[PDB]
């Protein structure tokens, strides 16, 4: 947009189902080490973890103690459940429509993950609710923990570049959400 | 030689969904099935469990489970009906501490992902032993119906076929201490909803070895010791002649 | 003529627990026979008296409890005797007894020394009453029921709780239940130090059970705690 | 005796609120369903302990948490009362079915249709007025008065033995049918109010589904459900 | 024989005017209960000639003589017929309830739970309506017609042999527990509207519950209540 | 014996959805009809499992399929749960008649008069009231209750010895009286509010009419009907 975004959001919507049963940990670290970079007090992000419940773990707050408290809580996310993608995505568009009624431009980036990818239907209200956070003013990122299929998380996110590899995945988000902050206020 | 529900678990008559004569024997009926299984190791936790179904073992080959000419006689017959006889070996020593818990669980479907199918053969390799996580307690792994597009999603919360572990000795079961037994011997009859089941699709049983005391022994000793397990119908009812499954 | 009825003051009541039966709707059906599967439970009492696991804080909850070498004067383990602790959640005593009212009869805690083979030792199984200070020193221990167990021969001992109660039954799911607190003390002591082989690991476990007595009986059921399903 | 399984089992409880028919209705397509699909959602009460999904038998029991706004929500029922005191594997019993109103001065009716049949779809034109199928067949179609409360006993119809309460075996072939009994019901009831459809109402009337086992048998004694420790 | 102590307490009295819950109850929280404890008052009757406050049994009797506004009042209950002519320390017997309606055209529900059970106090979401979970579970939840009379006969159901009528220990220990007995009651009862909580009306509807005691049994003789020479 | 002819047809079933008289009617003239007969169509409910037409036997079984507005429609009926399972010729039963309403609290009564009997067509003057000739006679007129439902067995009354399922003679002369049974019938009913004819009301009150076959006696086994293959 041509004027600078009065505030800025993050939403990390984490998969803690049983196929990221291994790989809960490398997930977390992801999670923090976005979390501990971003020392930026303007920044209001979000836990959002989903297997069977899309639960908000952390409410939209910019505070680096709750967010700290909010990392202690992530650290002992045992994994298991089925995969609600679209039950993280309402949780973000709960937040992002509570957030549209004050009167500024702001931006929320949506960071999603997945190892083993969903059903066949779980899939169609995961397009449906992320297209309803996409109407919103959203950005959608589905970030790829291990292997995964590309296409799949394509109908995600806006297009099949904003799809990364974790092992890419803070490669790229280093600057992605650093590309906003270089055109933000 | 731990009987179930009876004082005679090879007493059975045959089925009354029928109208032609049972194959009641085959070619070796009194002989054993040996299979392996996996090793128990100090790193396996309390209450991680490792299920053999059966006949779902027969036929995946679960720890080299050749079935030889009861599976080949399973896979020629559409209804079958028998009662089970397990018999898990494990070489406990003095030196080691430590106790499983084998059981034959009626009706459960421990060998489901929770989050799929069936298992397979390099899926039981990978992980060794199946731990006992929330889903496992609550039944949240059974597997959920493809309701489809039109209906809403529920969140599954529960599911009638769960393990609560602390309660699994109400089975028919023998703990496998360290300083009392090395063998147990458990001998079932047939159960089911109808007289007799299908042959490819049930799971009436399922024999179960879940660590109670995780293993503990001293460094230079004896280690790892290794599970076996020997299966073998009691008075099988081969109803429903037909040519090899496909 | 009509027989003259005067109908009573709870008429077109549909009660729920009513002890009589109704109209059949589509009567003469043959059902199909039952003979075959074996192991009917008559009675939820066969399951009562089956030992059970219990639940120790050392959702990660641990049946056994571990045994430190360290000798000491307080209990290796005390938990209260009453059927809403959580040690006995995930029994099958405090099972299907939580979803009833009235309890009477002995608790039968089996004991299994999952530890070596040549481990040689005393342990103490004191029972209290329910008293106003939870009993902790092996000499107040001696004091109360006791019962010596040796890992001798036996490697499996079932201490008998005994039921002390001032009432015929017992409130099943309430803290207080009696006069001021918790029901009473099962507590294994160590009584001699225990006596471990080298190259066999140190600090063994020993396994608990909760089964039921043969004269346990229950009474009244209610409506059961629905919160097993979220 | 009072845990005595013919007894405990044999009293009344809600099994589940379904909606009553005010025309003639398109039973629940099987699964998958795709979406655009008219048909007509929750008006059937699939008579089992098993947890349902959308009045058909389901593997799992399914709540919703925060019930948005796209997709159609499904009645999923299940006996809460019987799980946590469902300590066995199979359960054969005769069904009493005792149908109360939640709408003050209804007048409904019940139909039902055994274990493995299917409800008859379509209306016949009497008078000028579609009149519905379910208001005729061979299966008990009872009446209430204005006001008042249908209860009849069903027995055991279906096809298997027992009910299992517990199944590990596949109904259809494998891969997401594993612990599925097909045949485990007394069969499906539904209300409809006895007008025809061109009386429809704009409201949409419910009607509550209470469930009492008569002459309760179990077998094969197995587990209860976890209680949590939070 | 009309002096005949199984004659005498054999009729039908007033004990309590309770209000009909029309949601998912809270049951008061036990004494003391500080300030902004939400929950929900009065809406219990505790089966029980001795007195009680809010719901639970009290040592003594008291009724508000200028209830002003601050603090919530508090439904204390007495058997005024009993205490008059119970001239007797211990005192036995099955109780018969009869629970009439003080609302023109009410249609009402009588839950019940025993001597040592508790409220079930939550819902349970059928068809996106919040149904609470007094309508299920294995205690009598008669159900009355549009305009009835709920009426059934409970039994001895407490864990003390008898009911003292004047009781002079302690339940708990002392200070201000003195003459406080725990299990002295036939349960509890509570009315509820049987509709969902989504049709909670506004108004605050009452209902009266009766009392009789079929079989009654006195023992150890006592005093009666001291007249006044006013 | 669930095949048992006498157990198979002895169940309830709908035959017929008649409006309810407000008036002395005329009953429907003989065929064929001429237009601008004045007379009451449809009120009467011939008590017949074979097809009718204008309450009288009919040949075949008609409905409408665009039911245009010239002409008069005309109440045909059929057992479409009886001719599914008559695979039989000839059938003698004892005919249970119930007339449900399909009106909200309708206060109405159900005549009738015998195979070959008439109706009693007009009306005497009653204190300055047209009461009409059908709430009297030797027949019955059951009366109903403001919201009851009216029901009797009435006895195989016809001078035929069976009623054919299937018959192929001629009644009267041929050209179109073949396979025409004339005294096929248990009768004919008609429902009339119990109001003298001042009191015509404005709207068209309906009544639905039930069939049980008490006794069912059945000869000469025949076919069933042909099933499409589309
Ligand atoms: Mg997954």
């Amino acid at each position: 947009s041509m004027a600078c975004y009065g505030g800025f959001d993050l939403y990390f919507i984490l998969d803690k189902s049983g196929s990221v049963l291994h790989h809960w940990n490398e997930i977390y670290y992801f999670v923090e080490q976005l979390a501990h970079k971003f020392i930026s007090p303007q920044l209001r992000m979000s836990f959002i973890v989903f297997s069977t419940r899309g639960t908000t773990l952390m409410k939209l707050t910019e505070d680096r103690e709750q967010i700290r408290q909010g990392l202690e809580e992530l650290q002992k996310v045992l994994p298991g459940g089925d995969t609600y993608m679209h039950e993280g995505f309402e949780r973000a568009s709960e937040q992002i429509y509570y957030e549209n009624r004050q009167g500024y431009r702001t931006a929320s980036v949506i960071i999603a993950l997945t190892d083993g990818e969903l059903h066949e239907d779980l899939f169609f209200y995961s397009e449906r609710e992320a297209n309803r956070s996409r109407d919103l003013g959203a950005i959608v990122y589905a970030v790829g923990v291990k292997d995964f299929n590309e296409t799949q998380l394509a109908r995600i996110a806006d297009s099949k570049d904003h799809v990364f590899p974790v092992n890419d995945g803070f490669q790229a988000l280093q600057g992605i959400i650093h590309s906003i902050l270089k055109k933000s206020c | 030689v731990l009987c179930a529900y009876v004082e005679d678990p090879t007493k059975s008559d045959p089925p009354s969904s029928s109208t032609d004569q049972p194959t009641t024997t085959f070619t070796a009926i009194d002989r054993w099935y040996t299979g392996r299984l996996n090793s128990w190791t100090k790193a396996v936790k309390t209450f991680s469990f490792q299920a053999v179904p059966l006949p779902g073992a027969f036929l995946s080959r679960q720890g080299g489970l050749n079935g030889g000419a009861f599976t080949a006689t399973l896979h020629r017959h559409f209804l079958m009906k028998c009662g089970w006889q397990v018999q898990v070996q494990c070489n406990l020593t003095q030196f080691h501490q430590g106790a499983l818990l084998v059981a034959m669980v009626p009706e459960t479907t421990l060998d489901v992902k929770p989050d799929g199918k069936a298992k397979s053969l390099q899926e039981l390799n990978e992980e060794q032993w199946v731990e006992m996580s929330d889903d496992y307690r609550t039944g949240k792994n059974m597997p959920f119906q493809s309701l489809g597009t039109y209906y809403r999603p529920p969140n599954w919360t529960w599911g009638p076929n769960f393990i609560n572990p602390y309660q699994v000795t109400v089975f028919p079961h023998q703990i496998l201490n360290a300083r009392t037994s090395t063998s147990v011997d458990i001998n079932v009859p047939y159960i089911g909803e109808t007289p007799t089941q299908s042959s490819e699709t049930q799971n009436s049983w399922t024999l179960l070895v879940m660590v109670l005391v995780p293993l503990d022994y001293k460094e230079g000793a004896t280690t790892d010791p290794e599970i076996t397990f020997s299966v073998r119908p009691t008075s099988p009812y081969f109803n429903g002649l037909r040519n090899r499954y496909t | 003529g009509p027989i003259p009825t005067a109908p009573r003051e709870n008429s077109l009541m549909f009660l729920s627990t009513t002890p009589d039966d109704t109209v059949p709707a589509y009567g003469n059906v043959r059902t199909p026979p039952v003979n075959y599967l074996p192991g009917e439970i008559t009675d939820l009492l066969q399951l009562a008296r089956i030992p059970t696991l219990m639940a120790f804080g050392r959702d990660a909850y641990v049946p056994y409890v571990a045994v430190p070498t360290q000798f000491d004067d307080k209990p290796l383990i005390s938990f209260p005797i009453t059927l809403s602790d959580p040690v006995y959640q995930n029994t099958l005593v405090g099972a299907i007894s939580s979803n009833f009212a009235n309890y009477r009869g002995c608790i039968q805690i089996t004991l299994t020394f999952c530890g070596p083979m040549m481990a040689r030792g005393k342990f103490l199984l004191s029972y209290s009453p329910p008293n106003g200070t939870q009993p902790q020193t092996l000499s107040e221990a001696m004091q109360c029921t006791y019962s010596i167990w040796d890992i001798g021969l036996n490697s499996s001992w079932t201490f008998v709780i005994p039921y002390i109660s001032p009432s015929d039954y017992r409130e099943t799911r309430a803290i207080t239940n009696s006069v001021y607190s918790a029901d009473g003390w099962f507590s294994l002591h160590k009584l001699t130090k225990i006596t471990l082989p080298p190259d066999c690991p140190q600090s063994p476990c020993i396994l608990f059970f909760a089964s039921a007595g043969e004269d346990y009986t229950l009474r009244l059921p209610v409506d059961c705690n629905p919160s097993y399903v979220f | 005796n009072h845990t005595n399984v013919k007894f405990l089992f044999d009293r009344s409880r809600l099994l589940n609120v379904i909606k009553v028919l005010e025309k003639d209705a398109v039973f629940p397509r099987p699964f998958p369903t795709a979406t655009g699909t008219q048909q007509d959602d929750g008006y059937f009460c699939l008579l089992t302990p098993r947890p349902t999904v959308a009045s058909r038998p389901a593997t799992r029991f399914g709540l919703y948490v925060s019930p948005s706004d796209s997709g159609v929500l499904a009645n999923t029922s299940l006996d809460f009362n019987f799980y946590s005191l469902a300590c066995f594997t199979y359960f054969r019993s005769d069904l009493e079915v005792t149908v109360v109103s939640l709408e003050p001065d209804l007048e409904f009716a019940v139909g039902w249709f055994p274990s493995g049949s299917e409800y008859q779809a379509s209306s016949f034109v009497y008078d000028q007025l579609h009149v519905p199928y379910h208001f005729t067949g061979r299966t008990p179609r009872a009446f209430a008065s204005k006001g008042g409360k249908v209860s009849f006993v069903l027995p055991w119809n279906s096809v298997s033995s027992v009910l299992p309460v517990r199944w590990g075996g596949a109904s259809k072939l494998s891969s997401a049918t594993r612990g599925l009994p097909a045949h485990a019901d007394w069969g499906t009831i539904y209300a409809f109010i006895p007008r025809p459809n061109e009386k429809k109402s704009t409201a949409v009337k419910h009607v509550a589904v209470y469930i009492r086992y008569k002459n309760a048998r179990a077998w094969c004694p197995s587990m209860l459900p976890f209680r949590s420790y939070k």
